[PDB]
């Protein structure tokens, strides 16, 4: 046999994988394989695969037999390009080890990631594992050490995107958890640290797959997921348009791509959405549709924190950030779990220079001892700093109620805000005018004359934009035109703030 | 000027447009302003400014002056057009997508539309409905009032109301069930 | 906007001696340590007379913002002092240990404590059964100077210990695992309260120590459903980002994630010592044996066999895990000497606008 | 057997090393060994050992067996002090293997560079090796890859000190080239890429190991070793005392230590040691010991480029390395070997805050084909790089002639120098009288008159003075009292230079 | 400031110290400007002020006054000491 006739085998069995017959389960299994994935999601030609021919140099436990030897040790690492742009990528091979972590297979992964931070080019992982590689005992763990030492260095610096679209166990669960977003594919993914078998034999209760980390569970109930998608061909296809929205480094200004819809159109649909009944509630969502280019909203986490709507869309091509209460859900009230969506979309935005926008309409926070014995306090302080700490464009319109302490946090002027327009149903108050006529006015006659002379002068947008709360009051159909000149002027915008180490966000 | 970008050199588009119930064969490529489309072995010529904002697409297909509109669009493939006053619903993969789009599990779910639960804990004050009362989707059905706020739960079928299971004035839960629909 | 801003640039401290309702509850949420007084302080933003009026249950004032639920059950309050009087008393004490501005190095103060002291209290602490508990401030207060340790949130995360000490007049901060409490396993609760001391001690430039005994995570759906793997990443975050010295010391069990959770060396570490118990493994030999060994005749062969070789510190040492393995009646000189020069150690990290950690 | 009986038992074999017989061999040869020379080399107590416990991950070849395992894995790799100031050291053991490097050799020697440089410490090896393990195959490749990786990065950081007390050959003998400092020991000691069976299979020349890669030819021909010490014990001693003139980072300024010599003494016995007439040498070492402190010199490569010296000393109390002309040997001229001497000792000197004293005296440049068919234009434009670019205090000396383009070359006050002092004997000119008369007045009559008038007014330092290359003329006798004024004002002195990616010395 | 230094806490000095053909053993220590040196087992204390620099050391051994001059001294422990006139060389 001769070298290129070897060489020639080699790259087949690269191809191939851990064989056919674990490619035939992965597709009655309703998956993809890890190679047919990358072709989906990158520009057709543009992949450039790395270290195609690394084997693991375990030799204990049978290790060494060439039984075992598979290239490519259960990765798939390269780079490419989704409509010209420069991407990392690597997906996790489940059909050779079962997609387990071994010490070489950590290093491939690391050194794209090393590529990437070099320069500037965002990574995308697609996860799919079982856990570490046992066999080889120790040298996982110092994978995954290297893989987290990378995923830390570059939080600030590139974009991470994760998509997990299948099991994951043990360690590999803390990558996501490093990473910016985390998307998930509908009952065929799971993230969870130990399995059933473990939790059942530790406490008596019982529980299966689907429960114990299932894709509906991080979506709806503990907030880890941002998007779960039906299926992993949908999926793709959303993480490429999702991919369209974000810069490549925190270097390079928000992107700014051809938009054919008019910047300076007027909306006549806003004007009517507010009801004029302080009891009645609104979509927030259909005012969000009708000011954003050509009404396209991705939306993040669409059932988790539902009281608060974070997203992407853009503005005369430029892509932006969304922050708004959804008064349909407890009021419009905030929470432990909204504090924490939104001071984390903030963050991300803030970092990579997407401006914000933000429609506030928020009565205050959620009462009870469900909250207070959860740390509403210190949680709540966890969006105050997420938008203090902003330095990128921020737009805030206050669409009707902004109570007490929830007017500050929900972006207000007074935290280096560059615009603050109010609609003529904004009412800004320490409270509402039942709660304050009855404590300013406590014990004296004629309290419903009080209450008529209060309500007449402070129940209205007034009182705050005499004082410089509020820029001007706009009618609700110029709102986007309005938001589109600030962005096109806010965009050069820098300040200067004092040397720091590093932020001390409350935790 | 970082980071230039390339444009792909595509030189057709090769897509497997789903129908009602059939896969057509489409091959597209650009031209400018024209797009040469052959659908089935069938040469069309396509066109159009395509200005993706406005409400209103007008092309010209072979010297045939129709106005379309797009409803809808997702990445999934899905896109809603109305089409001589009628809406149909096309998905358009790429060859690729469709290929392996085969090997994806045709789960199917259940539509839980006619049962109707409160979304939210609190007390009951209206109902706006009795058994045998025609219900339009969008329409209102109860409204419970909880933190100073009527939030009102709506139909998501048509049909009308076989029970009223919580009354005006009753206490319900998250999760409770409100109104059953045919 | 003057608390965040000043954020990382002094250091801020608030003790609560009274009511605090409305905006005010946001200030402690913003600076860096909040202290309470037993019985006379409370923290809510609402009052019970809300409470009962949104939803339909009973509570009193000391049950909805009690000194004791923010220092025992949400985690709010680091430190509940008796009264005024001895809590402006403990608050002297503790700001001795602070530098005035993060563009300070830690303080050192005079002491009399010997540096090159040996310890021989340590050597028998660890029990050699797996399966027997032991309290690791027991080592702590053997190690720093003069048994003096300042230790924040006694009652909330018991899992987990952190606190200021001196060691040879210098102020570092100590994070360690309770094996005595849930095996010293990580949860939600220990993970939060470490990365957001460890945070701070890396902004004013305060040394860490850090006392390593973790068999894993807590299993369960409460874990799972509570969002651990986004709070457990917290404290890992917490370790990678830092650039002030490290030294790690690993008593006993590290296994599977956790080993580089417990700041390891492979996360931009200077020292990592274990003691003759200590043993580094992806999981304990029972489970690994299983595993690799399915199927196969002779099993108990192979446990004996694993045994031998992996429950031990050598398959971590000679790959470079483990600097050396001390005896413990020398852990304190040891450290004494890391801390005095890695103190002008400094590091370069690459451009960012702000840090993202996971949330 | 018990947990702690096997600890005990591995101690023990760590350090003994290769066995009992291989150190008596060792001590046959009149070596010490890897671990008794650390001892000699460090302050008392103050050593502590890394990573004793190591050994390598080989299985191939028989290396799996229990007889090849040896803890240390033949480097003995720790810290210590030399007089309370912090040093990294490393010394490779011969008894093991016969020294040769591994993948996990030269990992524990780059951990201990990794920390040396995040903390500022120097670091000192004591290489002793055959070459690369060839049962490893191409790991002990990337041991010597990552070793070199640290040793030029540590460069102008940290310095970095070579001693070579045995054989070196392979890849073993870049390290020395890229450390700042390289010692040898006299006839026990050897610098070779291949041996003598390999010269001669290649070539029809014999030669034997001595006249190869000999630390007598290394320091007297080819000068590439600074200096050879007559034995292991001596070697270290003087070791010991040339780390006290270093500071332990590019950080750091020169040390200052303690120093009982008064500053401003005169020292008479300069003042005759030039003689007048113009065609008589004299030995520069006796200026050069008359002026430091306490008649302390420490002399670098003493046998190789005899016509200029260079050497570290101390002016009360604070480090200076010293250069100057040897009019003792070809007449004080510059050559090709001279020039590469100069220029690397004169780089440290100015990367380490160390400051710089020049003594000249030169005539000129060696004539002759054997200097022009060497590149001696290229290899000259090294001295004069290596003191033009330098930020550090320069104070020259001019004690008698510096004609020609020489004048610039070592250090003129045009390259920026601080200060330039003329002794009464100096004289400056583009030649000497005879050939500047015979050139100027040519056809002319009475040209014997035209020799005595350019002679009274040109051969003597004025023309030069007047115009501002001397800053004063000076006494000799008041030398070193001047100089000492002016490193004692100069050491607080910084400049600006436009910013460069990094330099490109002519090579 | 940035790299402290730790003197060595060194209480005795164990020297072997060769003259013509004989080696002999001296152990010193250090109170100040005195040292106690016993040699070979006979205590002497040798007290001065200890001038590195100066050409000529005064010293007074148990009192006795001396004056004796160092001419070289290596690294290798090679000392030149001129002693009533004559140059020892001691190792
Ligand atoms: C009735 O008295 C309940 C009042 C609750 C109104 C809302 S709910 C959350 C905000 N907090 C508060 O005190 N008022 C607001
Ligand atoms: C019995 O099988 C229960 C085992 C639990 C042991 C501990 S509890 C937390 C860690 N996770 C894990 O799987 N093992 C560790
Ligand atoms: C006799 O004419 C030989 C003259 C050499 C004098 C010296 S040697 C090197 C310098 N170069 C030169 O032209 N003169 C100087």
């Amino acid at each position: 046999t001769s070298v290129n006739e070897r060489i020639e085998n080699k790259r087949r069995t690269a191809l191939l994988g851990g064989g056919q017959r674990r490619i035939d389960a992965q597709h009655k299994r309703g998956k993809l394989t890890a190679r047919e994935r990358i072709s989906l999601l990158l520009d057709p030609g543009s992949f450039v695969e790395s270290d195609m021919f690394v084997e693991h140099r375990c030799a204990d436990f049978g290790m060494a037999a060439d039984k075992n030897k598979f290239p490519g040790d259960s990765v798939v690492t390269g780079r490419g390009r989704i409509n010209g742009r420069l991407v990392y990528v690597f997906s996790q091979d489940f059909t050779v080890f079962g997609g387990s972590l071994s010490g070489a297979h950590a290093q491939k992964i690391c050194k794209i990631m090393d590529q990437a931070i070099t320069v500037g080019a965002p990574v995308i992982g697609l996860n799919d594992s079982g856990g570490a590689r046992i066999q080889e005992g120790v040298e996982s763990l110092a994978g995954y050490a290297d893989i987290f030492l990378r995923n830390v260095t570059a939080s600030g610096v590139i974009p991470q995107i994760s998509l997990i679209m299948g099991p994951c166990a043990g360690g590999a669960v803390y990558s996501p958890a490093l990473t910016d977003f985390t998307f998930m594919v509908k009952d065929t993914s799971y993230l969870f640290i130990t399995g059933p078998d473990v939790v059942k034999s530790v406490t008596n209760e019982d529980v299966t797959q689907e429960e114990l980390g299932g894709a509906k569970t991080h979506t709806t109930m503990s907030g880890v997921a941002h998007r779960a998608f039906e299926n992993d061909v949908d999926a793709l296809c959303n993480l490429r348009d999702f991919f369209n929205y974000l810069p490549l480094s925190s270097q390079d200004p928000a992107p700014v791509r051809e938009c054919h819809d008019p910047s300076d159109r007027l909306v006549p649909e806003l004007d009517t959405i507010v009801p004029l009944e302080s009891t009645k509630a609104y979509n927030m969502v259909d005012i969000i549709h009708s000011v954003v280019d050509e009404r396209e909203f991705f939306e993040i986490m669409p059932n988790y924190a539902k009281n608060i709507i974070v997203g992407f869309a853009r503005m005369n091509g430029r892509t932006v950030g969304i922050v708004g209460n959804q008064p349909k859900v407890a009021s419009g009230c905030l929470d432990i779990n909204s504090s924490v969506k939104g001071a984390r979309f903030v963050r991300f935005c803030d970092a990579f220079n997407i401006p914000l926008i933000t429609f506030v309409d928020v009565p205050g926070f959620l009462p009870g001892t469900a909250q207070e014995y959860g740390g509403i306090i210190r949680h709540g302080a966890k969006l105050l700093y997420a938008f203090a700490e902003a330095t990128v464009p921020k737009v805030t319109v206050i669409t009707r109620k902004a109570y007490g302490g929830a007017y500050d946090v929900m972006s207000s002027k007074h935290l280096c805000g560059d615009t603050n327009y109010a609609w003529p149903t904004a009412e800004i108050a320490v409270m509402g005018a039942k709660g304050a006529v009855e404590i300013i006015f406590k014990g004296h006659e004629n309290v419903e004359a009080a209450q008529a002379e209060y309500i007449e002068k402070f129940a209205n947008p007034f009182p705050a934009a005499v004082r410089g709360f509020v820029d001007d009051i706009i009618q609700p159909s110029s709102t986007r035109a309005r938001i589109c000149c600030d962005l096109d002027v806010l965009a050069s915008k820098k300040v200067q703030r004092p040397w720091r180490k590093h932020a001390n966000i409350p935790l | 000027s970082r980071m230039p970008v390339i444009k792909p050199d595509i030189a057709n588009w090769e897509l497997s447009v789903k129908l009602h119930d059939k896969v057509h064969t489409v091959v597209a490529s650009n031209n400018g302003s024209v797009f040469s489309v052959e659908v089935d072995g069938s040469k069309l010529n396509v066109t159009s400014t395509w200005n993706l904002a406005s409400p209103l697409l007008s092309v010209s297909v072979d010297g045939t002056q129709r106005t379309v509109q797009c409803l809808s669009r997702e990445a999934g493939g899905n896109m809603s057009i109305q089409f001589l006053g009628t809406v149909y619903k096309v998905n358009i993969l790429t060859r690729l997508a469709a290929e392996l789009n085969k090997f994806m599990l045709e789960k199917v779910t259940e539509d839980t539309s006619s049962v109707l639960r409160s979304p939210m804990p609190g007390v009951v004050v209206a109902v706006s409905v009795k058994p045998g009362d025609a219900v339009a989707e969008g329409q209102e059905i109860c409204v419970i009032e909880a933190m100073k706020m009527q939030n009102s739960m709506t139909a998501g079928k048509t049909g009308t109301v076989k029970s009223v299971h919580c009354q005006a004035g009753d206490t319900v839960g998250e999760g409770d069930l409100l109104v059953e629909l045919e």
